[PDB]
């Protein structure tokens, strides 16, 4: 038997409900110096979503995936830009600008 | 006919209660007397039915009966009468003919009793919207609405429209501010056919200036419905609000509401513009409210002038130059092979493969 | 429920469906003898195209009587009611 | 009608006549990506047309995103080349358009209630799922997406003639 | 041809199509009556 | 009078007040209709008294 932890809720009236037929997945914001070490991550790596999923702990694979697209619908010339350009393969480094953003986003937070 | 003559103006009359057919032209009868059953046999005899004489009604399994049973006490639920009861297990025994219908899982066979019942109150005029049904079923409306698609795909039964007067009929009855119970102040109390005709006219106006079409209509109706009861007294009602009218009527108000409530008082404003005594009253979206009897009274000139100088969504109406851009005609294909480059630049080098395969090993 | 049944000879209604209006259904106010129909109804003998059997309301009555007035009404099931008064 | 839609996306199967590793060009390859665990075949994406792509180990191939049916077959010979180049014996053989989408504008509003009362034999108009009207003519199976708005999507062709004449026929019906 | 009636308590000369739902306009009325008829009716005073 | 013309029952609905867990959480309705009482002429619910 359950000593007072559960509390009392009211819920449904039992008559007519809003037909909401929507699921908003929360997807996290893109920040400007995020987006620029997000296409960064892609100029290094490529087209690989897995390892940009793994190297990218803030954010979710689904995530990268509709970023990716929508940079290619919108800004295909950037997308092919950073193609076009190369940078050696970068784990240790692109941790340490992970963290070098998070210290940024939390100084921003501050302010 | 007559055998004798061969008439054929053989007529039925009513003799002193006897049935018999008489030849009109040679008052001949030819056929006379009638056998009917009598009610202390009708009350014996049992009625047999073409399915259970054929054999079915056995080749039910434990799914479709679980489905019937299911429709059964949804529209029980519901209150409806006998008829929509038949009409949806009708409906339902109709699709199941189907191989892929009835190799469904669990919430295929939901979803179907729903959109079944759904179209079964939909003929006979019922307005019902999806929620309402949902709302009953253990399946979320995702799901629903995709397996209604793909139902009404594969069946093409008739779907008429939503009506809007009967959605209102029916929405507005389901507010509490009709009745001075002890929750509800008695100032905010109205009368419900007052309320009722106010929103009716409201969403007339909408529906004439393209408001119900692609927009849910549940929130136009809400925000119609509480636009109603503020003009019917704006000294104490005038400083709610959308959401303090929805917690005191005990309504989840739609989400998008506001934009639609936004874009009626809009309306009204440009309507007010054109009546000369408003239009000097330089009226603001908050203190139109009260004027809108004026202008559900001669909403018909003042729509009319209003479109004279449409109504469509406010991201396309930010003044597009560009109407489709027309994108450049490069249909080419080279000769055979444009570059060769290109693969050079899409494979992956040994060094990038030992990479990769360190880094997820 | 169809209209009087018009006899082309006389481009009136035959005397069976004399007291019927033009809706199919008696009118108040007129007599009405043995054997005269009351209501024009028809109903579907399917339950693919419309087939219609004529099972008219007629007046089964001794002497002749009168309509004082008639009500229709309609159920949430759609199924009209249609009542007559007869009167002697 | 004085409008000619604006063909978007071509639909077109080819089949290459021989087996394929998905593993070996999926490992060789930077624009490839396989997961089997979800999805087992192959997703190549090639920039110049801006399209995408399909690969099956049983040597079944498809492309979109293309505009024109040249446009596919140069994505789909692109394709073929680079499979050779992964050491394998693709041939383009029994190329077909199977689908095309297109896209226009009427430039005016369109009353999907007066359509569906009209033409409910032809549509299924279901505002409360989704906003745009759904027309099935079935002449020559198309299926059009119409909007409030007036713009109407086209599906189902097989030659950008069959897209024109859908729309030349539907353009006077909504007109009405 | 219009088809007229009555409704049950204003008496609202009201004339409806077939398959219309019972309305009275002015009201909400749903129980409606028949009009009388037009033709001559003859009675005896026996 | 109306209920005699139309052939209907003269009644009135029974709401009640329920609660109940779900999912392991309580749950109240306030007015849930459970049926409709014939309600006898000029009792104390029927509108003619
Ligand atoms: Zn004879
Ligand atoms: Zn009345």
């Amino acid at each position: 038997c359950v000593v007072e932890e559960n509390d009392p809720i009211f819920e449904r009236g039992s008559t007519t409900t809003y037909s909401s037929f929507r699921k908003n997945y929360y997807s996290k914001p893109w920040s400007n110096k995020e987006t620029d070490m997000f296409f960064l991550a892609i100029s290094m790596v490529g087209t690989d979503f897995s390892m940009i999923g793994q190297l990218f702990p803030h954010r979710a694979r689904i995530e990268i995936k509709n970023k990716f697209k929508r940079e290619e619908k919108t800004n295909g010339w950037r997308i092919d830009k950073a193609f076009q350009e190369k940078r050696p393969f970068d784990f240790d480094f692109f941790a340490h600008l992970l963290q070098k953003v998070l210290a940024e986003e939390e100084k921003r937070k501050q302010k | 006919r007559c055998p004798d003559c061969g008439s054929t103006e053989l007529v039925e009359d009513s003799h002193y209660s006897q049935s018999q057919l008489v030849c009109s032209d040679c008052g001949c009868v030819v056929t006379e007397g009638v056998l009917t059953t009598t009610f202390s046999d009708e009350g014996n005899l049992r009625e047999v039915t073409y399915s259970r004489s054929t054999g079915e009604n056995e080749q039910v399994s434990r799914s479709q009966q679980r489905g019937l049973r299911r429709v059964r006490d949804l529209c029980r639920v519901l209150q409806l009468p006998p008829t929509f009861e038949d009409t949806a297990v009708a409906y339902y025994q109709q699709a199941y003919r189907h191989s892929g219908i009835r190799a469904a899982r669990l919430q295929k066979k939901e979803v179907l009793v729903g959109c079944c019942v759904l179209i079964t109150c939909r003929q006979h005029n019922w307005p019902l919207t999806m929620g309402a049904i949902c709302t009953l079923l253990y399946a979320d409306l995702d799901v629903f609405s995709s397996t209604y698609m793909q139902i009404v795909k594969l069946l093409g039964l008739d779907v008429p429209s939503l009506c809007l007067a009967e959605l209102v009929k029916t929405y507005c009855s389901s507010f509490k501010l009709f009745q001075a119970s002890p929750s509800v102040p008695a100032k905010y109390v109205e009368d419900k056919e007052k309320m009722l005709s106010r929103t009716m006219q409201l969403v007339e106006l909408a529906n004439e200036t393209w408001l119900v079409t692609g927009r849910h209509p549940l929130p136009v109706i809400t925000a119609a419905t509480f636009l109603a009861w503020q003009s019917l007294q704006p000294a104490d009602r005038l400083s709610c609000s959308l959401a303090r009218f929805c917690k005191l009527a005990n309504v989840d108000l739609p989400y998008p509401a506001s934009s639609r409530l936004q874009e009626l008082l809009a309306v009204l404003l440009r309507m007010a513009e054109q009546l000369a005594w408003l239009r000097v009253l330089r009226l603001d979206k908050r203190s139109v409210v009260k004027h809108i009897g004026d202008l559900l009274q001669h909403r018909q000139s003042l729509v009319r002038s209003a479109f004279r100088d449409l109504l469509l969504p406010p991201c396309m109406l930010k003044s597009p130059k560009r109407i489709c851009p027309v994108p450049p005609v490069s249909t080419v294909t080279g000769d055979e092979n444009i570059s060769d480059s290109e693969i050079e630049q899409y494979l992956r080098t040994p060094q990038e493969v030992r990479d990769f395969q360190r880094a997820q090993a | 429920v169809m209209g009087p049944m018009l006899d082309a000879a006389t481009r009136k209604p035959i005397w069976r469906h004399e007291i019927l209006d033009a809706d199919g259904i008696c009118s108040p106010g007129e007599k009405v003898e043995n054997k005269q129909v009351l209501v024009n109804k028809s109903m579907p003998t399917v339950t693919q195209q419309p087939q219609y059997k004529d099972v008219p309301i007629t007046y089964k009555g001794a002497t002749d009587s009168y309509i004082e007035k008639v009500m229709i009404s309609s159920n949430a099931e759609d199924a009209f009611l249609i009542k007559m008064l007869l009167r002697q | 009608s004085g409008i000619v839609p604006q063909l978007q996306n071509i639909v077109s199967t080819v089949n290459l006549g021989c087996k394929l590793d998905l593993k070996t060009i999926a490992l060789r390859a930077r624009n490839a990506e396989y997961n089997p665990k979800r999805f087992a075949a192959v997703i190549m994406r090639i920039r110049e047309p801006r399209t995408t792509a399909l690969i099956f180990s049983s040597g079944k191939m498809v492309c979109t995103g293309a505009k024109s049916e040249e446009q596919s077959r140069l994505a789909a010979r692109k394709y073929a080349r680079v499979v050779q180049k992964l050491g394998f014996p693709a041939k383009f053989l029994d190329f077909k358009i199977q689908n095309m989408v297109g896209s226009c504008d009427v430039k005016f509003p369109i009353r999907l209630e007066g359509l569906v009362l009209t033409h409910q034999q032809f549509s299924s108009y279901e505002p409360e799922l989704f906003p745009g009207l759904i027309y099935r003519m079935i002449k020559p199976r198309i299926v059009l997406l119409i909007f409030v708005s007036g713009k109407v999507v086209l599906t189902g062709a097989k030659v950008r003639a069959e897209i024109y004449e859908a729309f030349e026929n539907i353009y006077p019906i909504l007109k009405g | 041809q219009p088809m007229i009636y009555i409704c049950g308590e204003c008496h609202t000369e009201n004339e409806i199509k077939s398959r219309d739902p019972i309305r009275c306009r002015e009201c909400g009325y749903r129980i409606m009556y028949k009009k009388r008829t037009k033709r001559l009716v003859v009675f005896d005073a026996r | 009078h109306e209920c005699r013309l139309r052939d209907m029952t003269y009644s009135a609905p029974i709401t009640v007040d329920i609660e109940y867990t779900r999912g392991s959480q309580r749950i109240i309705r306030n007015a849930l209709p459970i049926g409709r009482m014939p309600i006898m002429l000029r009792s104390s619910n029927c509108v003619l008294t």
